[PDB]
């Protein structure tokens, strides 16, 4: 009747905390908003932060990214730290500033 | 290029790729006296932050007016700032960000959801017998035998349910 996969769609949400994707929604994950697929509470959490990650960075080590700059999920934003995330990147604190001054 | 050495403790109000000649401090530190004055002309640069953080925003610059304030869905279109050349491709929260001289949004909505038998329950309720009677009775006939045999077991169903007087929601 409510056209879900017959058997695991069903006990996967029916007693675990997997949020049912039931009215509304149209921003994505890679594909259009889903109108009665359930995405497991991981999918589910990983919508919201779904991009924000601080990933810290040891001292000496600069960058791969110049500051505000979209990055591609696996993308090695530093020379030790590979991002798990797309989005754009950004930057915190600055240490070192290397530009042509006459 | 001299690159000049900014310990951490001092602060540096100067973003990425900006104009800076020899009467601009760049490293303003939050001590004052000693802190870098503008070395010659050019542009400037930023090497090894402690924090390279990415973000689920899409990056909107202006270059004056602010209409919209912090903390609002803005649907894919509607205008976020410099007058109407700026608008919004995702919903979310907005956080405006003056010191970079740019307005974000960060990918969001007010998506229902719910878990457990709850979950279904409204699901059930909202199921239109009706709607999907006539859908599914179009289902079985025009597809073929990959649709058919679906709309087959389908329809019978919720057809039982109709000619019952028991609404599924019971289940």
């Amino acid at each position: 009747l409510l056209d879900l996969s017959a058997t695991e769609l069903e006990q996967v949400l029916y007693f675990s905390k997997y949020i049912v994707l039931d009215p509304k929604g149209a921003i994505l994950n890679g594909v259009p908003v889903e109108k009665r697929q359930l995405l497991t509470d991981e999918e589910y959490r990983e919508l919201r932060y779904g991009k924000q990650e601080t990933y810290p960075l040891p001292p000496g080590v600069d960058a791969l990214v110049k500051d505000g700059e979209e990055v591609v999920k696996g993308q090695e934003l530093a020379p030790g730290v590979v991002s798990r995330l797309d989005g754009v990147a950004l930057y915190r604190f600055p240490r070192r500033v290397r530009v042509e001054y006459v | 290029p001299k690159d000049y050495r900014v310990q951490p403790h001092m602060n540096v109000v100067v973003p990425e790729g900006a104009r800076v000649e020899a009467g601009d401090k760049i490293v303003a530190a939050i001590d004052p006296e000693e802190e870098v004055i503008a070395e010659a002309e050019g542009v400037v640069h930023l090497h090894e932050p402690a924090s390279i953080l990415v973000v689920k925003a899409r990056v909107y610059p202006f270059e004056d007016d602010v209409e919209v304030s912090t903390g609002d869905r803005v649907a894919p279109g509607d205008v976020l700032a410099d007058g109407g050349k700026v608008k919004s491709d995702v919903y979310g929260r907005v956080e405006v960000d003056l010191v970079r001289n740019v307005v974000r949004v960060v990918e969001s909505y007010d998506i229902d959801a719910r878990m457990g038998a709850e979950a279904i329950q409204q699901l059930l309720k909202e199921l239109d017998l009706e709607a999907l009677e006539k859908e599914l009775l179009e289902e079985m006939k025009h597809p073929s035998r990959a649709r058919r045999a679906k709309a087959r077991k389908r329809l019978e169903v919720v057809r039982a349910f109709l000619d019952s007087g028991n609404r599924p929601e019971w289940m």
